[PDB]
């Protein structure tokens, strides 16, 4: 009704002027904002020997009061490429390791799992031994050494192995035939693989494991979960921050 | 494949003035247009294009009055390192560097009344044994003659003489490259009135600004005060 | 003469505020005249009067402060017209600035006062527009000056960007009266945003 | 979005990521 | 009067020829003087655990008798980038540190603050707990380790995050709707951000940051402080230096 | 559809306090919505501010934290058929962002509140 | 439907003042929004609510209001709407007209009131520019008036032209609840004259 | 001023500095 | 198969690899 200002007429509205660019959305890009290492995970390394379990990269159904866990849960189908940092913090005295070799094996979806050491090096009497799937081949073995290590750390790219053309990162329904409270919002494969970290540090020290998303798409937007609790009727909430009255 | 690569040995230093950029973390941010007036490019620009008043005793002016003659009303050593260039902006300025070349201008303007008058003479003095001390000395030199009451301001230029390119910023115990001479300001005549009772004494203010062809090159961090 | 302060004014609004903006014609900001002090014998030099425009004036700007008064926001320039009035026989300068963003103040904030400049400052207070008030030459300074300030617009509550510094550089000497210090100052290219609620 | 030095390409664009169909 | 030269006339000058321009101005270009490492600043690490407070980067209303503080005053309004370098130099023993991993964080203008350990690494036993705040993700967290290290330092280049388009280094009014005496030369967001820096060294060492300002403007030129005091009347400061008569 | 009434919606600038009734308000930029006339009405609080950019996480009222007010009256109460029917009716309130909206610095989560 | 009341608003400046004019621009003379009252089914045909404009509610005028208060003379016209609450069980109408210089008013001048009409007005007040609100048809009344008065301007503080007048012609009836009347007044095309001293 | 390197752009102008509007 | 940097042939074609006849 009427439209544009300064009659006061029932339905008529004041003229806004809208303002020019500046930034340009970029900022607000998804691929933009996936594109970097963000710290999901932290984990602990298996002992060389024995029956160890992979790890199963899974960044999607995250509770994490973090960026990437409410990001990751934006949209309903999720397809990128990955990215990974792997870096090793002592949790006891650094001069425990001498030597401190770490072998990280990379599963592609559905690579089989089972594992137990089988690869013997010998040298002067003492041998050691190391997994049946740490062994360099098929899929990426990376080995990096922690003992004089400037950065104690590893990383690679790696691709969207799945087999799904999309990840459900919401899915209305089972994975299996044999409809199990488990395999509710499932989905077999929904993922980007598996990691094995194997050492005879494992007591020693944990890992840290960063995922970057290059390549993101992000398909049907969903509601953003809140982050903050509700402030009173009527009022701010207020944080602390950079600007803040001093 | 692997590039074969060999690790000089100034290899892990940090160098604070490499011509080189560090690694960006936060891209892509488009800053908003910055309009604003006033913008400076360069400090010489602004040492050029202002003046800034001497400090002769801690006042921004030298006095005339009804008794003067002979004796020098106003003298400075030519170095940047002079006393009555002290608050000045191109003093100022000079302490981030350590050479200059070039000449400077002073401009004296005669404050005292329409109904005062007084005439100075003005003298550059080159590096000699020991300065003026009358007039009648000095005169032998470069000098203009200002007749307030002709033009009530007077612009003089303090010449570059020297055998170097540049000379220093910061002097001490006198030298080849230190100072440049001086520049005196003297009574032609007492200041006249129309009414001593009245008018006794004028100031004249003199400011400076760097010269057409002044520059500053070497720029330096700063030592302890003093 | 007259001198433009950093550059000429401009009509063009705010482009930061997306809601209407009133242009005030000359007739609605007109014009103001103030008498900023007198200039006294006692005084020496580096002493200054400090005027921050408007701010502790504003409510003696009759029209323009009515419509300020009601809106939140405002982009404007000054004409402003330093004056004296000395005879003759008197001697002595004064050194009338246009400085964006001064401070010392210490907090008298937005307040017409006197203070004594530092030395270092009353020196070089000439690396700001300005003009030099000699008083056996001239008896006027002209200094018009545009917007300034860190964002498009602002507060005239809580900002003055433009604030003249009338300085002592040559001490007042000659007949024993003093000089009075005289002040024109005009609202120019004003531009108002965002009104108030109603005073009740 | 993401990837800008000029050696982002050191590795062929069928190495470094995936190729869509 | 007259001009130019030797008749001595009233107002008449003598000539002058111009010396021709050699150094061309280069060194006085604002930008090129102030795209060069300051030590400006020398910080003290906190400790991974607790709730620390980030360290503002603002470097302008400085009394600091080094050659960045004034020249950072000359002008009345600044715009330029960033780029830092961190140091890091043992006050003890260096043997007292083993690993010494120091975690930075850097902060955009107006980002939130507060922060307490939460994030967990586990390793054998005894685990790590770092900042909720130092974690790598939406902002860059950058991750070096003292020991062994060449150069205990790291570095990178950061832009101007402010929301004003120019930094005001006066300001002639109050940051604040409540005008208090703390507000006053102020206005929020006038700086480069905020850091924060991290590590279980904390005690046995300090920083020592220096600010680059790459791309720099400088508007509205201001008086520039002395620097030195004044001498006696009709004499010259004399300071040691290069050249001096020996 | 058997009700009415009729809503004024204001913008209110930063200010010392808020107003507390609508002759008050209605000095400002407001709008005057007659139900009755459309069910639906959309109303756009602006931008005006000296800074190109504000913050997202306000704190103590500083000059880039707030912009004012949004309030809506009722200039005149509900009217119904019969009032035993319907005695009350409710104005639902939608956010969307505007034309010239932009968000700029990705930051990360900091310790809930 | 909007009826102008005589003619269309114009923007010429008023011929007996040689003095400098001010056109208001529409963001300056905004717009204003007043509940006038509640009609109820006590009241007879013939009442009717008085609203001369505007001299009673000036001071809510907000911007105009401060640009009006600060000047001797103005030239203006109004555009308002008057809007009734009522739902489609209730009967009546009420007669709005725009009278030039009315009166009765026992002078409680230029005060909105409620006064009883004497029979040949309530009857022929249709003869002045007017609309009916029948309630079983519609809700809104729209008039839009041109300056109007003896002389080219006038002083509002003595004089107020324009006055609506809200009639009732057939009571209310129907559900129990009143029905609220309610007005827009928007100035049109206001012209200020001669600034009046500052407040001290 | 003070960038005389050949690799001063190794990362683009865009992720190097800032970018004027 | 499997060599996909730019830097491949950092090494000529016969220092490398061997040479089918």
């Amino acid at each position: 009704v009427t439209n544009v200002g300064e009659d006061g007429e029932p339905g008529e509205t004041e003229p806004r002027h809208a303002l020019s660019p500046v930034d340009m959305h970029v900022h607000t890009d998804v691929s933009f904002l996936l594109d970097r290492f963000f710290d999901v995970e932290t984990l602990e390394l298996s002992n060389l020997t024995g029956s160890p379990a992979t790890h199963v990269l899974d960044p999607f159904g995250s509770t994490a009061q973090l960026a990437w866990a409410r990001l990751l849960n934006t949209c309903t189908y999720f397809f990128s490429d990955l990215e990974l940092s792997i870096q090793f913090k002592f949790t006891t005295t650094p001069s425990s390791v001498g030597e401190g070799f770490v072998w990280v094996k990379w599963f592609p979806v559905g690579a089989p799992t089972k594992t137990t050491d089988a690869w013997q090096l010998e040298g002067g009497g003492n041998s050691v031994r190391i997994q049946q799937l740490a062994v360099a081949g098929m899929s990426p073995t990376v080995v990096f050494k922690i003992a004089g290590s400037r950065s104690q750390a590893c990383g690679f790219s790696v691709p969207y192995t799945s087999m799904w053309r999309v990840v459900p990162v919401f899915y209305n329904g089972w994975g299996a035939p044999t409809k199990e409270k488990a395999t509710y919002n499932w989905l077999p494969g929904a993922h980007f693989g598996s990691i094995l970290l194997t050492s005879d540090a494992h007591d020693k020290g944990g890992c840290y494991l960063r995922y970057r998303f290059p390549r993101a798409n992000m398909y049907c937007p969903r509601p953003i979960p809140p982050a903050f609790t509700r402030p009173a009727d009527k009022t701010r909430h207020k944080f602390p921050t950079n600007i803040n009255k001093q | 494949a692997p590039i074969r690569v060999v690790s000089v040995p100034e290899s892990d230093s940090f160098m604070s003035s490499v011509p080189d950029n560090s690694t960006p973390l936060y891209p892509k941010v488009v800053v908003p247009p910055r309009q604003v007036p006033g913008r400076f490019t360069n400090f010489i620009d602004v040492a050029k294009q202002t003046y800034s008043f001497c400090s002769i005793s801690g006042k921004p002016y030298f006095e005339v009055t009804n008794t003067s003659g002979d004796e020098p009303l106003f003298q400075m050593d030519v170095s940047l390192s002079a006393a009555e260039l002290h608050g000045t902006y191109v003093a100022s300025l000079s302490s981030f560097f350590a050479q200059y070349r070039g000449s400077l201008n002073f401009n004296f303007i005669f404050t005292g009344a329409a109904a005062t008058k007084a005439k100075f003479l003005v003298a550059f003095v080159p590096p000699h044994s020991a300065a003026p001390k009358t007039r009648d000395e000095a005169m032998a030199c470069i000098h203009a003659v200002w007749d307030v009451g002709l033009n009530s301001a007077f612009s003089f230029n303090v010449p570059y003489s020297s055998p170097a390119d540049f000379m220093a910023v910061y002097s001490a115990e006198a030298t080849v490259v230190n100072v440049s001479g001086w520049l005196q300001v003297y009574a032609l005549t007492a200041l006249t009135s129309t009414d001593i009772a009245v008018n006794s004494k004028g100031r004249v203010l003199v400011a400076v600004s760097a010269g057409p062809d002044f520059s500053l090159r070497h720029p330096v961090d700063l030592p302890d005060k003093q | 003469g007259t001198t433009y302060c950093y550059s000429k004014p401009d009509g063009r609004p705010p482009s930061t505020v997306s809601d209407p903006v009133t242009r005030l014609g000359p007739t609605l900001s007109r014009h103001y005249t103030f008498k900023v002090g007198e200039w006294p014998h006692s005084q020496s030099h580096g002493h200054a009067w400090i005027c921050p425009l408007p701010s502790d004036k504003l409510k003696k700007m009759g029209s323009f402060h009515e419509v300020v008064k009601a809106h939140h926001l405002v982009k404007n320039g000054w004409d402003v017209v330093v004056q004296v009035n000395a005879s003759f026989a008197h001697s002595g300068a004064l050194c009338v600035a246009a400085v964006p963003e001064y401070e010392h103040t210490h907090e008298k904030a937005l307040k017409w006062s006197e203070l004594e400049e530092p030395a270092y400052t009353y020196q070089q207070l000439s690396v700001f527009p300005h003009q030099l008030l000699n008083l056996r030459t001239n008896s006027s300074v002209h200094l018009v000056m545009p917007y300034i300030g860190p964002g498009p617009t602002t507060n005239l509550t809580l900002h003055n960007p433009w604030t003249i510094v009338i300085l002592i550089l040559s001490e007042l000497t000659g007949p024993g009266q003093t000089v009075p210090v005289t002040m024109s100052v005009a609202p120019i290219d004003a531009m108002v945003n965002g009104p108030l609620p109603n005073p009740e | 979005g993401n990837s800008g030095s000029i050696v982002q390409n050191f590795y062929m664009q069928q190495y470094q990521n995936s190729i869509d169909a």
